[PDB]
RNA sequence: GAUGAUG
RNA sequence: UAAUUGCGAUAACGAACGAGACCUUAACCUACUAAAUAGUGGUGCUAGCAUUUGCUGGUUAUCCACUUCUUAGAGGGACUAUCGGUUUCAAGCCGAUGGAAGUUUGAGGCAAUAACAGGUCUGUGAUGCCCUUAGACGUUCUGGGCCGCACGCGCGCUACACUGACGGAGCCAGCGAGUCUAACCUUGGCCGAGAGGUCUUGGUAAUCUUGUGAAACUCCGUCGUGCUGGGGAUAGAGCAUUGUAAUUAUUGCUCUUCAACGAGGAAUUCCUAGUAAGCGCAAGUCAUCAGCUUGCGUUGAUUACGUCCCUGCCCUUUGUACACACC
């Protein structure tokens, strides 16, 4: 399957029950200016690129 | 240093003090399976004797082995010091000697029972089969039989 | 967390009331000032006290600074 | 005419009173001398628990008693090495002076 | 005998020593002067001395069977 | 260009100089070559029976070049090692004095070394010819 | 009696354990508390 | 006298002092050629600071090193750092000013330790454990 | 195997100089020689001039076929 | 890592170094769960991987089952390490670092 | 917004 | 903000203790004052290899100089200084340059009010009251025990092996201690497989033991996935050391005997960098005996830079039939 490609542009918060789950949105490399909110697993910073596994899953936050 | 090829005559046991010794492992380890043959008793026979150490058990020729055997059943004729042995100023002899075999544990039932006869304090700990040498039992050797 | 005392947020008040004219905004020439305007016990509590003072200087060179 | 005078105290204060006022003292007597030489500090640790009787969280404590040595060494006429033997005794300084 | 010699000195500042206050108690209470009057002599005399503060704590069997602490104070000592 | 027992690997001149004497033979053995064990802390003795204790005998040669004076309890320290001790734990032990002791007697024997004054042994004027001209055999060797 | 537990003391208050004998002290370890100020050991770091 | 210079570095309780002078192009270490430099596998630690700059700048100069303390690890940076060290103070005294800010710039832009030493030193133990921040272990049953 | 046949002694010359890349532990899975063996049959194939070392080493010897 | 480097050339005829990266390039797994609940009751959901992450986990399986592969066998550890880094890189699931991140991204897909 | 009795 | 640390707000105003300041120690100084009981260079004498003025040592009875490394006394240095972002823009906070040093620079010492019916009368010639006080619970002598073992638990030490065991070589620390109403720490020589024995010697100590030539570690070899050369429990026999005396082996050495243990269930401990962990040394006890404790150094990662889910802590608001206070 197809795998695409986004930018970190601001890191939102830290959620999850321990704080093991930062919050980011990004923008996606090729066709930008789309952007989406999803949750992380590692430590990250601005313009960090990320591989998104599926494009279209806006992630909710626990608070 | 290189590799030389062998004749088919390799015997892969050999038949010692009524033991078998296997013919896969060094000359010096194979012996080890004699009890009384420990690992010092071998290296130092197996120089007396005037072996090639680095070959295999099973390589040694018929007359090797008889050479080996005579030198461990005498050790001091040949030179072997008095501390090598593990027995010496024997309780009832004064002399001394090296235990080979089915010797090692003979004696051995025959040390304990001089102390049960005699009713000292190591023989009755023996026969209680509990331990002899000082040990705390409180906590130790729970699980030994 | 560099946050200062009240021992240091007052002497370091009390000397700019006396001593405005003769303060500067060097670190340096504040510090050897402060051994001559004051008794202070320490070589530490003295390079702290001139380092607040230094930094109300500038301060008032913007403006009133309250109080 | 060879002498070595030695220091030991556990406070440094009155042992540099002592030390300062022998060589200020041989320089105005011309005397030639060594400098105060000054030899590692060798200081004493007690290690010791807290509690009198063994009850409550393992609790150590550490005490540190200082010692500070030194030495000059003077070549002097006995005259005046009489009167600088005499000279210089203060509390808590020991001092002792050998010959040749 | 003969090397060892033995001087006496009165003491200076006879009202800031620890010593000699507390020994000055303990002589006033075996004697039957009550436990508030004597700690408060102490702390006045100090204080007249011109000590910076002082402290007194009197802890036993003061009035029964139960045994307890009692402070008396005076200026403003420091503990750190 | 000049050559000193310094300009030579460690490992390189040990070889070379025990192989020089084994050739040579009148370096003197004790005779307990088969049986003794180098310390107490060692289970096995030496694995190259025929040439150990000629490669102790270049070992110390070299370590008196390069300082003043050695004895043999310096020796024995420098040569124990990880005592086993079973189930409790590591310690250091020194190594077999007597070995130690008659390789520098031995030594003596040879001319290599001599007694010095302040204690224990040194190199003589001769100890340093051989091993120094040892030294240069060893580089020539390079190829 | 020229060795042991028994010929050694606290040369304060005569108990026989807890004995230090660092630098010859020779007083347990108890009494060395109090009198630590006074012998000289102070506490520093 | 000859051109001369004493340098130092130190990492641990390691210590290494190299005597630079005016010669012939040596470099020797403990008394021994800089070749013979053990644990085999470091060798090139020690030979960083002369490749780094060229052999060429060595050869008007001998240096002579010599290590005591610590460990087998941290003797050889602290021959590193002699030798670095030795190079721009004796181009400081001797030759000009860009030459020394040029070394010295190319060291850096390697490694910082080639002339700073490392500010790290060991903490010291507390009771209740076997190190200073470890402890032993805790029951309560 | 403990020691060697003439049947085993010539299967070595025969398929050793097809690989890749030889060494102690790769003459004791694709033939079935002990690991002691197997040192002794890697400095004779050096000697022999079959096999070419990369890196040797007192425990991980390295060598690839001869070129 | 000076006897593992050495065997990636003769295995391959390609440069060792480059080897290595690839190996860490196909191997940080791209999605992860983490445990999620509310007063004690709990399960797992999707996220996603952060870049540091990649590596560090990449180089854990490699290291980790090169370690384990070589326990109680004949075979060295410059050995192991050396076929774990030539088979993760050829995207083989012979690897114990490949077939481990498809399970983590296989379990992730079904918690989405 | 799962469970959690007693001294 | 680490902080009841500050900015401020204000029916409160001015104060005191605690935190900070303070002290100890660890990092830097080619700048002051000095120093063979610490060092380095040069020069008298000298050994070896080459010999052009070279390379490495010896000589602490040669003497001269010097203070980079080592020691201390007195001082310098850092204050987040300077610069850029950020909040009414105040306290602060984030990043960067420079620097030995920029998580209050790292680590400690000290440390309030008020409490526990916490531990201790087996530290004390510190103590009230009860008991005992000569056929004694006083004092002391001989001999036992506190070590006894069907089992249950808590600190630990060895391991279950090729990232290894064994053998020969390589070769490096820091903190310490050492002799009076006297035997301490021991170089060096010689005998002995070993432990150890014997004759001498220095040190009442920056002088000598002691570069405490320590262990892990590197290199070159032997063994080859075999409860095997991993493992060394449990046993037999002999030689030594300390002590009046070792039997219930005090401990050390030598040969032999060669068990469980194949990475460990529910559970559960410690830890954020010279830190965890691996490795050993000195000191405390000590005639002898450390698998323990207090410090010390050598080798040196992985993983956060967060959160309030579990265990708890501090502040405010709120309900209570609790006050021995959710047991």
């Amino acid at each position: 399957t197809p795998v695409t490609l986004a930018k970190v542009i601001k890191v939102l918060g830290r959620t999850g029950s321990r704080g093991g789950v930062t919050q980011v949105r990004v923008e996606f490399l090729e066709d930008t200016s789309r952007t989406i909110v999803r949750n992380v697993k590692g430590p990250v910073r601005e313009n960090d690129i990320l591989v998104l596994m599926e494009s279209e899953r806006e992630a909710r936050r626990l608070r | 240093s290189l590799v030389v090829q062998e004749q088919g005559s390799f015997q892969h046991i050999l038949r010692l003090l009524n033991t078998n010794v296997d013919g896969n492992i060094k000359i010096v380890y194979a012996l080890t399976t004699i009890k009384g043959v420990g690992r010092r008793y071998s290296n130092l026979v197996c120089k007396k004797a005037d072996v090639d150490l680095h070959k295999r058990a099973g390589e040694l020729t018929q007359e090797e082995l008889e050479r080996i055997v005579q030198i461990m059943q005498n050790p001091t004729h040949y030179k072997i010091p008095a501390w090598f042995l593990n027995r010496q100023n024997d309780i009832t002899d004064g002399k001394d000697y090296h235990t080979l075999a089915n010797n090692v544990e003979s004696k051995l039932r025959d040390d304990l029972e001089r102390l049960k006869k005699i009713r000292a304090h190591r023989g009755i700990r023996h026969f209680w089969g509990l331990r002899v040498r000082g040990q705390h039992t409180k906590t130790t050797g729970r699980r030994r039989a | 967390g560099r946050v200062r005392t009240k021992t240091v947020k007052r002497a370091s008040k009390a000397l700019i009331e006396r001593y405005y004219p003769k303060l500067t905004l060097d670190f340096q020439t504040n510090k050897r000032l402060c051994d001559e305007i004051a008794t202070i016990q320490s070589k530490r509590l003295r390079n702290k006290i001139a380092g607040y003072t230094t930094h109300l200087m500038k301060r008032i060179q913007k403006g009133p600074v309250r109080g | 005419i060879k002498i070595r005078i030695t220091l030991t105290s556990t406070k440094v204060k009155q042992l540099e009173n002592v030390s300062s006022n022998i060589v200020k003292n041989a320089e105005q007597h011309n005397l030639v001398k060594k400098g105060p030489v000054r030899l590692p500090t060798k200081v004493l640790k007690i290690s010791t628990r807290k509690t009198p009787n063994g009850e409550g969280s393992k609790t150590w404590e550490t005490y540190e008693m200082r010692i500070h040595k030194r030495y000059i060494d003077l070549e002097a006429p006995v005259q005046i090495v009489k009167r600088i033997t005499q000279i210089t005794i203060e509390p808590g300084v020991d001092v002792e002076v050998v010959v040749a | 005998p003969g090397t060892i010699v033995l001087y006496a000195e009165r003491v200076q500042d006879r009202g800031l020593s620890a010593v000699a206050q507390a020994e000055s108690m303990k002589f006033k209470l075996l004697n039957g002067l009550a436990i508030r009057r004597a700690a408060y002599g102490v702390v006045r005399y100090v204080m007249e001395s011109g000590a910076k503060g002082c402290e007194v704590v009197v802890s036993g069997k003061l009035r029964a069977a139960r045994a307890k602490a009692m402070k008396f104070a005076d200026g403003f000592l420091i503990h750190s | 260009p000049g050559v000193s027992v310094r300009d030579v690997a460690a490992q390189d001149f040990i070889n070379a100089y025990a192989s020089f004497l084994q050739r040579q033979g009148k370096l003197e053995v004790p005779g307990y070559v088969d049986i003794v064990k180098t310390s107490s802390g060692n289970e096995m003795p030496p694995q190259d029976a025929e040439g150990w204790f000629y490669k102790r005998a270049a070992s110390v040669a070299r370590h008196i070049y390069m300082r003043k004076q050695v004895g043999v309890g310096k020796l024995n320290k420098l040569y124990g090692g990880a005592k086993s001790r079973g189930v409790r734990p590591y310690k250091h032990i020194d190594a077999s004095g007597s070995i130690n002791r008659k390789v520098l007697q031995a030594l003596e024997k040879i001319g290599i070394v001599e007694i010095s004054p302040k204690g224990g042994r040194r190199i003589s004027e001769n100890g340093q010819r051989d091993l120094d001209r040892i030294a240069a055999q060893t580089l020539e060797e390079d190829e | 009696r020229r060795y042991g537990k028994g010929s050694r003391q606290c040369r304060v208050c005569s108990s026989h354990t807890g004995l230090i004998r660092k630098y010859g002290l020779n007083i347990c370890r108890q009494c060395f508390r109090e009198k630590a100020n006074d012998i000289g050991f102070n506490k520093f770091r | 006298a000859v051109p001369s210079v004493q340098t130092f570095g130190k990492k641990k309780s390691a210590t290494a002092v190299a005597h630079v002078k005016a010669g012939k192009g040596l470099i020797k270490v403990n008394g021994s050629p800089i070749t013979l430099v053990e644990p085999e596998i470091l060798r090139f630690k020690v030979y960083e600071p002369l490749l780094l700059v060229g052999l060429d700048k060595f050869s008007n100069i001998d240096i002579r090193v010599r290590v005591t303390g610590g460990g087998h690890v941290s003797q050889v940076y602290a021959i590193r750092q002699a030798i670095a060290k030795g190079l721009v103070a004796y181009h400081q005294k001797y030759v000009d000013e860009q030459s020394k800010n040029e070394l010295k710039k190319a060291f850096t832009s390697y490694d910082r330790t080639l002339l700073i030493a490392d500010s790290r030193r060991p903490e010291p133990k507390k009771f209740g454990g076997k190190g200073a921040r470890s402890r032993f272990q805790k029951s309560y049953r | 195997a403990v020691i060697l046949d003439q049947e085993k002694y010539d299967r070595i010359l025969k398929e050793v100089p097809t690989y890749r890349y030889v060494s102690v532990s790769v003459l004791v899975d694709r033939l079935k020689i002990g690991g002691s063996l197997a040192r002794i049959a890697l400095r004779h194939l050096e000697k022999e001039g079959i096999i070419k070392p990369i890196s040797k080493h007192s425990k991980q010897a390295i060598y690839t076929r001869a070129t | 890592i000076k006897h593992t480097l050495d065997i990636i050339n003769v295995l391959t005829d390609q440069n060792p170094i480059q080897v290595v990266v690839d190996a860490i390039t196909n191997t940080g797994p791209r999605e992860d769960t983490t445990r999620v609940g509310g007063g004690g009751a709990a399960r797992r959901q999707a996220v996603d991987v952060s870049p540091l992450r990649r590596v560090n986990q990449a180089i854990a399986l490699l290291t980790i089952g090169a370690r384990e592969a070589a326990f109680r066998n004949i075979k060295t550890i410059a050995e192991t390490l050396a076929e774990e880094l030539i088979n993760a890189a050829k995207g083989s699931s012979t690897s114990y670092a490949i077939k481990k991140k498809d399970e983590l991204e296989r379990v992730a897909k079904s918690n989405r």
